[PDB]
């Protein structure tokens, strides 16, 4: 009912790893399931910070995690490596810049400002 | 032995359980009390004139040897119905005490002297208890208990108020009140004399022919034995698995002195499940603990009979400083004893292992012995090796407060899983 | 054992028992099957990690205090204080009476081999999160893992980062109170004691039942064999043989039913350990009362103990909506 | 009940049954265990509020 006719969020129920699909087969006095699952592999480790301070306002990621290769700062999804530039639609602001531990300095690029300053002039 | 157990000519890899081992006893010791003198049963058996039923005699015999095959000459009979004890086995049993008695009755009620038998001839004359155990003898006594003129020394009771208690004798002679007329006079109507007497004549045939009954009645109890048969005593041994006989208490095991503070009246020792624990010597005043002989189970660890032919043996739950002694000259309960102590003997919490060499190594478990010890068949040309189970490969994670690790590549995989769903139907 | 129980090492008793057939072979097979099953039960609950992980020497987790549950190397056995209290709370002449054939085999997985599994699971679940359940373990700082766990139940992640100290204090106080909560009442560990009591009482009643008479002359084989001749001795002992066989059959049937009962609880524990520990559970009232955050496993004699860390709302304010 | 079923309020039947041993004690125990279990069953389905 669960593995075949849908996707299962239960851990280690329908196979080992993140579950993708299942296929049933019949055998004498029994059933056999073929579970198709997803497993990560090659790993790379970087430095992270829980928040970014731009103008005294913290910036927390919308969905993902902050990361840095050493010079710049990117935001990427949890289960795959896909860095992106930190724009205003990847982060949301909450609070001032003194109540968090581990915040680091950076600049958040605003897509509207240069676009509407070059055109308006 | 494993092949016989599995009823097959081929076996697969695994550990199997076959049988048990038990160190059989070496010798035997028999100790009896020191009985002096012989009590002649012949003179006890017979009387000049057998007493009537309303007053029967009884003798209680003790402190003498118990020989019982000699009575075949001093009393004629036909049955010798020794219900309790085999007659030839009486030479060894030790009894507490015994009763002997005899009385004369009519032949119509020979079977009436038995437990559960009712009727005026037994209810008011002589009735046995429901748990009688003796040697009842009945003889047709016409040559010695009859006269042509009619022997009248024989008496019984017929009228009485109510049933008498077991083994009770009433000798009073009072006129029974068997009517509404007050029976204060000597005799008359509705006033019957309780004691009716037999009339015996040779003209009478079977049934009415007088009979004489001789009863030997034992009684057994866990009390100081005073009667025992003609059996020779023996000496004592200690600390060795032997057979022992004490006052008629057969057993087998090891005997060792213990600090048991038995009170003078207390004789035996006992514990849960009615198991004897200590015994008091019939001659000396000493108390000793009794412990059952060492036993155990034997298991066979073997690889597949397809691969090789060697095996390893495991003795479960025994300290194997005594296994070489268990390998004795045709004494051990298993027939095969070739392994004995042929080196490579290892000690384990589960038991003692013979045939495998301990290795300071670690692999995955293949044939599990227990307590973290598993065996396998491998090289080091090919031999059986036992080792401690290995949980897995040790790892260390570089945890830090500003580090993260992200994957960059994935892998699709396919696994299988098998589940039973139904079983074969049947009908009987 | 077949013979050593029914027949008191006699010879004619064995030959008379051979007539009845192969009754005791099924008894010898059923108990072996049960023993194999109970050895396999503990291999599913604990042996779920690929490799034995280890903690770093320096122990600092965002202010959280895990000293009550992580192993302490001072003791000869690497068992945490909670495990030490649990072992003392459960209480494991009576054994000497089991010379009639009854035996107790030792378990395959010894205790420290279980403590190592528990320590590995704790290290994996406080260092790498749930990532080691599926693939290779990936490091991640603990406060970030807590932020993920709040984000998993519909609360934005700024809540944790603005209230780290309060949550740390509440967690430490909760663990401190739960350490004494078990010791305060004596009926906390009732199921495990029920298990041991049932086993011991069944064995005791079997041994006591051994000494009945079943309408025979006596309850001792040696006395009856040396007391009567064979033709009546066999009649006397047939009733004893039948009674003891019936008693053994009752014992094995009860053991089979109890084992079937225990297997279901073992499977439930395996499911809880797979779901609550190696991840976050969305099932309601499954992993504790309230919204679920985390779990910690511990081992106890013939059982497992879960510490569920959960989140519960409190002060309420009511407003108008549209 | 042990006695009332097997023995129809007799006296010798009770003494003969005592010799068999303690068979019916387990019968009296198992039924009590079942009764306690079925009393506990309804406490989990409903008593959750
Ligand atoms: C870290 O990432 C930044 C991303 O910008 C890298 O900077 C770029 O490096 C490439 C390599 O030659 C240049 O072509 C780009 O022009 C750089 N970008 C900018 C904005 O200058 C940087 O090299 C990376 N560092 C490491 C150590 O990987
Ligand atoms: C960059 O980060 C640093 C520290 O992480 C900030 O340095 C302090 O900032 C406060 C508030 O602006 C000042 O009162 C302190 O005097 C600063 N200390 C030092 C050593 O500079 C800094 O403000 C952040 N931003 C920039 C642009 O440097
Ligand atoms: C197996 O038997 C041997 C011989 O008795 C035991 O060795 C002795 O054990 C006693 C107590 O059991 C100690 O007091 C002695 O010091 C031991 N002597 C030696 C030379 O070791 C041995 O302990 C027994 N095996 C086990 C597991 O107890
Ligand atoms: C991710 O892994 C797969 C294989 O695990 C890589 O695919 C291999 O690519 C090389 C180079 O083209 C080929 O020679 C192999 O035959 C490929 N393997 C398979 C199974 O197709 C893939 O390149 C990896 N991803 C990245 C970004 O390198
Ligand atoms: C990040 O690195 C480590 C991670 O555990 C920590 O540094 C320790 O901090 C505590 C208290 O702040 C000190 O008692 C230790 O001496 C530190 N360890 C060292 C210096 O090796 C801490 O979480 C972070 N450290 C810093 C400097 O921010
Ligand atoms: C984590 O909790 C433990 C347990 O309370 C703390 O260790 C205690 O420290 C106090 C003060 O030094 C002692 O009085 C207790 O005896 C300690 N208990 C034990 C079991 O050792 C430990 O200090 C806490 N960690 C931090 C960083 O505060
Ligand atoms: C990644 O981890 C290794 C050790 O596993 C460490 O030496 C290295 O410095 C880490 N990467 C970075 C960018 O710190
Ligand atoms: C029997 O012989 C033993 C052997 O010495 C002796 O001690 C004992 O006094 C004798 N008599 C009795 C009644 O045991
Ligand atoms: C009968 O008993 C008397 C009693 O002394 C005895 O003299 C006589 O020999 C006995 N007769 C037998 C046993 O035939
Ligand atoms: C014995 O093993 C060999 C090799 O593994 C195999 O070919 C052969 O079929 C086996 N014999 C039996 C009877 O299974
Ligand atoms: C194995 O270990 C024991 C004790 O630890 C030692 O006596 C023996 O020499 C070791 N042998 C090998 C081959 O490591
Ligand atoms: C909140 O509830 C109370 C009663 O519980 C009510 O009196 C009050 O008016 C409510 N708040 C508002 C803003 O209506």
């Amino acid at each position: 009912s669960e593995c075949v006719l849908g996707q299962s969020k239960r851990v280690d129920f329908c196979g080992k790893g993140y579950h993708l699909m299942s296929f049933p087969q019949s055998a004498p006095h029994g059933v056999v399931f073929l579970h198709v699952t997803y497993v990560p592999a090659q790993e790379k480790n970087f430095t992270t910070a829980p928040a970014i301070c731009h103008d005294g306002k913290a910036h927390f990621p919308r969905e993902g995690v902050f990361v840095s290769n050493g010079t710049h700062w990117f935001v990427t999804q949890r289960n795959f490596y896909e860095p992106q530039i930190i724009t205003t639609d990847n982060t949301f602001v909450s609070g001032n810049c003194d109540v968090v531990i581990g915040i680091v300095n950076n600049t958040v690029y605003d897509p509207l400002q240069p676009e509407l300053d070059s055109f308006k002039e | 032995e494993t092949k016989c157990t599995l009823k097959s000519f081929t076996v697969e890899k695994g550990i199997y359980q076959t049988s048990n081992f038990r160190v059989q006893p070496t010798e035997s010791i028999v100790r009896f009390p020191n009985i002096t003198n012989l009590c002649p049963f012949d003179e006890v058996f017979n009387a000049t004139r057998f007493a009537s039923v309303y007053a029967w005699n009884r003798k209680r015999i003790s402190n003498c040897v118990a020989d019982y095959s000699v009575l075949y000459n001093f009393a004629p009979f036909f049955a010798f119905k020794c219900y309790g004890v085999s007659p030839t086995k009486l030479n060894d049993l030790c009894f507490t005490n015994v009763y002997a008695d005899s009385f004369v009755i009519r032949g119509n009620e020979v079977s009436q002297i038995a437990p559960g038998q009712t009727g005026n001839i037994a209810d008011y004359n002589y009735k046995l208890p429901d748990d009688f155990t003796g040697c009842v003898i009945a003889w047709n006594s016409n040559k010695l208990d009859s006269k042509v003129g009619g022997n009248y020394n024989y008496q019984y009771r017929l009228f009485r108020k109510s049933n008498l208690k077991p083994f009770e004798r009433d000798i009073s002679t009072e006129i029974y009140q068997a009517g509404n007329k007050p029976c204060n006079g000597v005799a008359g109507f509705n006033c019957y004399f309780p004691l009716r007497s037999y009339g015996f004549r040779p003209t009478y045939g079977v049934g009415h022919q007088p009979y004489r009954v001789v009863v030997l009645s034992f009684e057994l109890l866990h009390a100081p034995a005073t009667v025992c048969g003609p059996k020779k005593s023996t000496n004592l041994v200690k600390n060795k698995c032997v057979n022992f006989n004490f006052n008629g208490l057969t057993g087998t095991g090891v005997l060792t002195e213990s600090n048991k503070k038995f009170l003078p009246f207390q004789q035996f020792g006992r514990d849960i499940a009615d198991t004897t624990d200590a015994v008091r010597d019939p001659q000396t005043l000493e108390i000793l603990d009794i412990t059952p002989c060492s036993f155990g189970g034997v298991s066979v660890i073997t690889p597949g009979t397809n691969t090789s032919n060697q095996v390893a043996v495991l003795y479960q739950g025994v300290n194997c400083t005594e296994v070489p002694v268990a390998i004795h000259a045709d004494q051990l309960t298993p027939t095969w004893r070739v392994y004995s102590t042929g080196s490579n003997v290892f000690q384990t919490r589960a038991g003692c292992l013979i045939g495998a060499e301990y290795v300071n190594n670690s692999y995955e478990c293949d044939i599990p012995i227990g307590a973290g010890i598993c065996a396998s068949y491998q090289t080091q040309s090919q031999s059986i090796i036992a080792y401690t189970m290995s949980l897995g490969a040790e790892n260390l994670v570089a945890y830090s407060n500003n580090s993260i690790a992200i994957p960059t590549n994935f892998t699709i995989s396919v696994t299988t899983e098998i589940l039973p769903v139904s079983m074969t139907k049947t009908s009987v | 054992d077949c013979t050593m129980y029914i027949c008191g090492d006699s010879t004619e008793c064995s030959n008379l028992l051979l007539q009845y057939g192969s009754f005791c072979t099924q008894l010898k097979r059923a108990l072996t099957g049960i023993a194999v099953e109970q050895d396999k039960n503990t291999q599913e609950v604990f042996a779920q990690v690929k490799q034995i992980y280890k903690t770093p020497p320096i122990k600092y987790f965002g202010g959280f205090n895990f000293s009550q549950i992580l192993p302490d190397p001072s003791k000869p056995s690497k068992r945490s204080p909670i495990e030490d209290l649990l072992f003392n709370k459960v209480t494991l002449l009576i054994c000497a009476q089991k010379f009639n054939g009854l035996t107790v085999l030792p378990p395959l997985l010894t205790d420290e081999m279980i403590a190592q599994y528990t320590s590995a699971l704790l290290a994996g679940t406080i260092t790498s999160g749930w990532t080691f359940g599926a693939g290779p373990a990936l490091q991640i700082p603990f406060p970030m893992q807590m932020a993920y766990r709040f984000n998993g139940i519909g609360v934005t992640q700024n809540v944790l980062y603005e209230n780290q100290k309060l949550i740390a204090n509440q967690f430490n106080s909760a663990i401190g109170k739960i350490q004494d909560s078990l010791s305060s009442t004596p009926s906390a560990l009732g199921k495990l004691q029920d298990v041991v009591n049932h086993n011991a009482q069944a064995l005791n009643t079997l041994v006591k039942q051994l000494s009945s008479k079943f309408g025979a002359i006596s309850s001792v084989l040696n006395d009856i064999l040396s007391r009567l001749d064979p033709p009546e001795a066999e009649v006397q002992i047939d009733r004893l043989i039948t009674g003891r066989l019936q008693s053994l059959q009752t014992y094995v049937t009860q053991q089979l039913i109890r084992a079937a009962e225990i297997r279901a609880s073992a499977n439930l524990a395996a499911t809880k350990m797979s779901e609550c520990v190696l991840g976050q559970s969305k099932r309601v009232d499954f992993c504790g009362k309230g919204y679920h955050l985390m779990s910690f496993p511990q081992s106890a004699p013939h059982g497992v103990v879960f510490l569920h860390v959960t989140y519960v709302p409190a002060q309420e304010k009511n407003f108008t909506t549209a």
